[PDB]
RNA sequence: GCUCAUUAAAUCAGUUAUCGUUUAUUUGAUAGUCAUGGUAUAACUGUGGUAAU
RNA sequence: AUGGUAGGAUAGUGGCCUACCAUGGUUUCAACGGGUAACGGGGAAUAAGGGUUCGAUUCCGGAGAGGGAGCCUGAGAAACGG
């Protein structure tokens, strides 16, 4: 399918257009799976004889961390907010590394309230994620390939990165 | 044959999707598993219609006005599937570099084959393998030949509209977008005006006589939760009478008389409206589909009652049908695409000839 | 400007600024530790392996961004001549922002597993 | 055509030679499954109840289980190949209709049962 | 057929191919030219096939069956008749050189590490040039160093730190396996590093820092050089 | 394995670099967390069709 | 075309591909372009113990299995004994 063969394109000094070989199989490309936001399915590669990899094609579960108190807990997926490299993945919400989504507030609500015995926003946290618990859709970013890994694994929104995408969001 | 009931006393047919179960998709494998292991009754009662399991829905289903045929747009490793009603099968299997979002068939029986590529590309598509690529200066959302003035003119997301001739293979001077919103092409049949999809509800109609866009229609809402677009349109045969469709669930009904009024009528759900087509060749005529995600529908435009709700368990993205009859092409997202017809609305084809009887006698 | 960007640049931590030392006698610079560039293909601080050709020349040409072209003349010798042929060889090399380069700036450089189509070295030292 | 009777409450199998329309208008149109009574074929298959099970065409290619299309297709068949099917309802170019007892009646068969 | 073998270009056309295994494969003397082609131990090639499924030879402490067996620079050949034990050694002429040694001398070898990490579980490990990795061994031992090894178990009882006056046998390259005990270590572009050699007649000569293998100290070499 | 149509930093030759990779076989290291479960292919037994496999 | 960054794809590097961002690259030290009958050439390799420089061996480079195009297994093929 998609040949990766450097030879078509120009030189640096502009020599160009030789076609020496055929497309072969070891300089070889497939094919991206837009991954959307459903009833998770599998898919199955075979790379490279004894290897595989994990399409991802629809996503309904991913396991994304929280970053203060460094915990993990499995994040039911909601829908998509940005992504830098094109904004036509964001409106077909789309999976790809580095994607900023929208995620169900309440797994880390429960764990906050039976283990220390607060509620939230209604034990210091920062103000602008504290207001966003209320909301019940907390901001998350992707930090996995859902094209070779086929997961939703991923970081929530902390710090002063927090403030990076929220003056993008406004 | 399962016959479903969608509470409209208006018995619902369905076959080839979800409730559907292939048993034997290998036969060496599972078939010979199953005979010392089950008695396949049930299987025996399974009846498959032009044999295949194909995952990755579809990006668009159409059909041939003749020899009554289908394409199909895999993703899985993304392809192009031909079916043949008389043989029900694969006739024509080829492997698509990137995803066409829309297909467009050339006039009949796939003598050609037209993609909008995910790579900003149309591909030219024969019996033989692959002809012609072309580039887009934007993305593709959908796009639509024209018979008349030989013209297979595209658009989605662009600041200009992009205007290729297929006779002389060119592209000169292309039209424009009022704050492009481009998502959908529809074209009278008769007269020939262009219907436009715009994320301020504006549908452009550009004359491709005049070389220029005639008027603007705007859309109001009694609710008006949130600012909405339309994603896809239609044009009646007859060339009367317009269909509009937006990401509320609201359906718009207009007039071409160059005049605002319109009627309104909601699915329950309001995810969107995914495809509108006038139902005006099949007896019991002025009927007209409308589809959420999930839920699609039929009714009168005059009474605007449910005659059918279709509702499939698995969500789809498409809608194609048979002129005449009511068979009905549906990309649920699954393995089995789930096709179906309700022989209330019309009679079976002729390779349904007895596809009708098997549910009526049960 | 750091975040000029799409993206939210930041190193991937294989003070808030992590450190390593590319090797062989190439020292963290000032503007590596306490600097503000994030730079993942920079030797130190970053993601590339100083292995294979340490080599020097003159930087020729520096109006790209984040690369300059090095100039490496030399002298070949024909021996069916028996003369000399004065030569070049104009290399295009990734610089990292702790290097102060303009026309001039005598420069060592080092294979860092080939970055982007021509370039196989990134700057590590300029005199 | 033939009727390649079985019984498998006894496991016996018998074929009978047809060759009267009346007799084998009744099998027309039926499909593979369904439940048939030969009294209307014959008076000593009084009480008898049959069921389709298989057979072949008058060129070898065989009914396939509940496919469609009583004339002859051809399909993608089981690594897969192309080969001709004919399909799944009887129609009158069969060269026999294999068939199966599921409820007896009367009268006897000395070579079935 | 490579330089190193001694052997005819008589005697048939194919040349003998060797097996994967420990060595590389240019750097490495299989059994069939060792028995039957120098040695002179078997005729037909089917001669050796007899001799290695009795289990007559041992190579490094293994059975080690097999017709096209790889060995290479400084192997430990114990041959179980005659009670004679075999050490291959390079010759300085560009070949190779089958060698009588003790019983003693059998029971080391030496064996120049090629890469050394961490292994898991916070393990140190070094890898040899014949692919003997050894879990937990000196921390002083580091890259290019020679080690002892036993082969009674795989331990390690002797280990010499690469440093410059020391008696180096050279694996690779033109000057390739002489004696010369070490100018210094020169550095140059690209790695290419050219530990320099002076001989019994004390001239330079120049390999690469890749075919240093330590033999021993200024003086003695721990192991039995062949002398002629 | 045979046959048809001529490539100038390309091939090739050596050289690295694989901390940029994948590897069946080769070799060397390396794992403390019901006297017998449940299925399953056929061959075969006999009936046939098909110009034919 | 030169590069930046982000994503994708791949066994993996990578403008390989695509977004977005900068205007660069090689060059009288000859770039780039043209001619090559490139059966000419490679110590690739022994060779001829006086035939004066002889030999044989290996390597060419590419494509194909009626023509196009798409696919499947396998460490390996984009395999014509699918």
């Amino acid at each position: 399918g998609i040949s990766r063969d450097s030879r078509h394109k120009r030189s640096a000094t502009g020599a160009k257009r030789a076609q020496f070989r055929k497309k072969r199989k070891f300089e070889l490309g497939r094919q991206p799976a837009n991954t959307k936001i459903g009833a998770k399915r599998i898919h199955s590669v075979r790379t490279r004889g004894g290897n595989k990899k994990y399409r991802a094609l629809r996503i309904e579960t991913g396991n994304f961390s929280w970053a203060s108190e460094g915990i993990s807990k499995k994040t039911r997926i909601a829908g998509v907010v940005y992504h830098p490299s094109n904004n036509e993945l964001v409106r077909t919400n789309t999976l790809t590394k580095a994607a900023i989504v929208q995620i169900d507030a309440t797994p880390f609500r429960q764990w906050f309230e039976a283990h220390y015995g607060q509620t939230l926003g209604k034990a210091k946290i920062e103000s602008s994620v504290e207001s966003q618990f209320s909301a019940g859709r907390l901001y998350a970013c992707i930090s996995s390939r859902p094209g070779q890994s086929g997961r939703c694994d991923g970081y929530i929104l902390e710090g002063e990165e927090l403030a990076f995408y929220l003056r993008r969001l406004t | 044959v399962l016959k479903s009931t969608s509470a409209n006393d208006v018995s619902v047919y369905q076959v080839s999707g979800t409730n559907v179960s292939r048993s034997l998709p290998d036969w060496i494998a599972k078939k010979r598993k199953r005979q010392l292991k089950n008695d396949l009754e049930y299987q025996n009662r399974v009846e498959l219609i032009q044999d295949f399991e194909f995952s990755e829905a579809s990006n668009k289903i159409k059909v041939s006005r003749d020899g009554q045929y289908c394409m199909a747009t895999g993703t899985y490793k993304p392809q192009i599937h031909v079916y043949d009603f008389a043989n029900l099968s694969l006739k024509f299997d080829r492997h698509t570099d990137a995803e066409n979002v829309d297909f467009t068939i050339l006039s009949d029986d796939w003598t050609k084959s037209v993609h909008l590529q995910n790579d900003r590309s149309i591909q030219f598509q024969n019996k033989g393998g692959l002809h012609y690529t072309t580039r887009i200066p934007k993305f593709g959302r959908s796009l639509v030949y024209n018979k008349v003035n030989c013209d297979l003119y595209v658009g989605a997301s662009g600041n200009e509209l992009y205007r290729l001739n297929l006779e002389k293979g060119r592209f000169l001077n292309p039209f424009k977008l009022d704050t492009e919103g481009v998502n959908h092409v529809s074209i009278n049949e008769v007269n020939g005006l262009l219907a436009a999809g715009t994320e301020t509800n504006v549908v452009e109609f550009w004359d491709p006589r005049s070389r220029s866009r005639v008027s603007k229609l705007y859309l109001e809402n009694n609710i008006d939760n949130r600012p909405f677009q339309v994603t896809t349109t239609s044009f009646r045969n007859d060339g009367l009478t317009f269909a509009c469709g937006t990401s509320n669930g609201y359906s718009y009904i207009y007039d071409l008389r160059t005049s605002e009024p319109s009627i309104i009528k909601d699915q329950g759900y309001g995810f969107d409206i995914k495809k509108i087509i006038w139902l005006d060749n099949v007896g019991t005529e002025n009927k007209i589909v409308t589809c959420d995600k999930r839920i699609a529908k039929i009714w009168d435009r005059l009474d605007g009652k449910a005659y059918a709700s279709m509702e499939p368990s698995v969500d789809i993205n498409d809608i194609e049908h048979v002129p005449g009859t009511g068979m009905f092409f549906t990309a649920n997202e699954s393995i089995p695409m789930h096709t179906y017809y309700i022989p209330s609305l019309g009679p079976s084809p002729r390779w349904c000839s007895f596809l009708d009887s098997i549910t009526e006698e049960l | 400007t750091v975040q000029s960007e799409r993206a939210f640049q930041k190193q991937p931590h294989i003070t808030k600024r992590w450190y390593k030392n590319a090797g062989l006698g190439f020292k963290t610079p000032k503007t590596a530790i306490e600097g503000s560039y994030i730079d993942k293909k920079c030797p130190f601080t970053g993601l590339v392996s100083i292995r294979g050709k340490i080599l020097t020349g003159t930087v020729v040409s520096t109006k790209m961004h984040r690369t300059i072209v090095i100039r490496r003349a030399y002298l070949h010798y024909i021996p069916k001549y028996n003369r000399y042929e004065k030569r070049h060889k104009n290399v295009p090399v990734h610089v990292s922002p702790a290097f102060r380069v303009q026309v001039g700036d005598i420069v060592t450089v080092g294979q860092c597993r080939p970055i982007s189509k021509t370039v196989r070295f990134n700057v590590v030292k300029v005199s | 055509m033939k009727l390649n009777i079985s019984y498998p409450v006894n496991g016996s199998q018998k074929t009978f030679e047809i060759d009267d329309e009346h007799r084998i208008r009744v099998f027309f149109d039926k499909r593979i499954g369904q439940e048939v009574d030969g009294e209307a074929v014959g008076d000593e298959f009084k009480g008898y109840v049959f069921k389709i099970s298989g057979g072949n065409d008058k060129q070898g290619f065989p009914m396939k289980q509940g496919v469609l299309l009583p004339t002859r297709i051809k399909l993608l068949l089981t690594e897969r190949k192309r080969k001709s099917v004919r399909g799944a309802i009887v129609g009158p170019d069969l060269a026999v209709l294999a068939l199966v007892i599921v409820k007896k009646g009367e009268q006897e068969l000395e070579g079935l049962t | 057929a490579p330089h190193h073998w001694l052997l005819d270009k008589l005697s048939g056309c194919y040349a003998p191919r060797p097996s994967a295994g420990p060595h590389k494969l240019r750097e490495s003397l299989p059994l069939i030219v060792f028995l039957r082609n120098r040695l002179k131990y078997a005729l037909n090639g089917r001669e050796v096939k007899a001799i290695l499924m009795q289990r007559h030879v041992k190579v490094d402490g293994k059975v080690r069956t097999d017709t096209t067996y790889p060995a290479g620079f400084m192997d430990v050949i114990t041959l179980d008749a005659t009670n004679e034990n075999f050490r291959l050694v390079y010759d300085v002429k560009g070949r190779f050189a089958v060698h009588r040694i003790t019983d003693e001398e059998a029971s080391y070898k030496l064996g120049k590490v090629k890469k050394v990490q961490l292994g898991k579980k916070g393990v140190p490990y070094v890898v040899t040039h014949d692919g003997r990795t050894i879990r937990y061994p000196d921390p002083n031992i580091k890259v290019n160093d020679t080690v002892k090894i036993d082969l009674a178990s795989g331990k390690i009882t002797d280990f010499i730190k690469f440093d410059a006056g020391k008696l180096v046998y050279v694996t690779g390259g033109r000057n390739l396996g002489r004696i010369g005990t070490i100018v210094h270590k020169e550095r140059h572009d690209g790695g290419f590093d050219l530990v320099h050699i002076k001989d019994s007649l004390d001239n330079t000569f120049v390999t690469r820092l890749n075919n240093v293998f330590v033999i021993g100290e200024q003086g003695k070499p721990y192991i039995s050089l062949p002398k002629g």
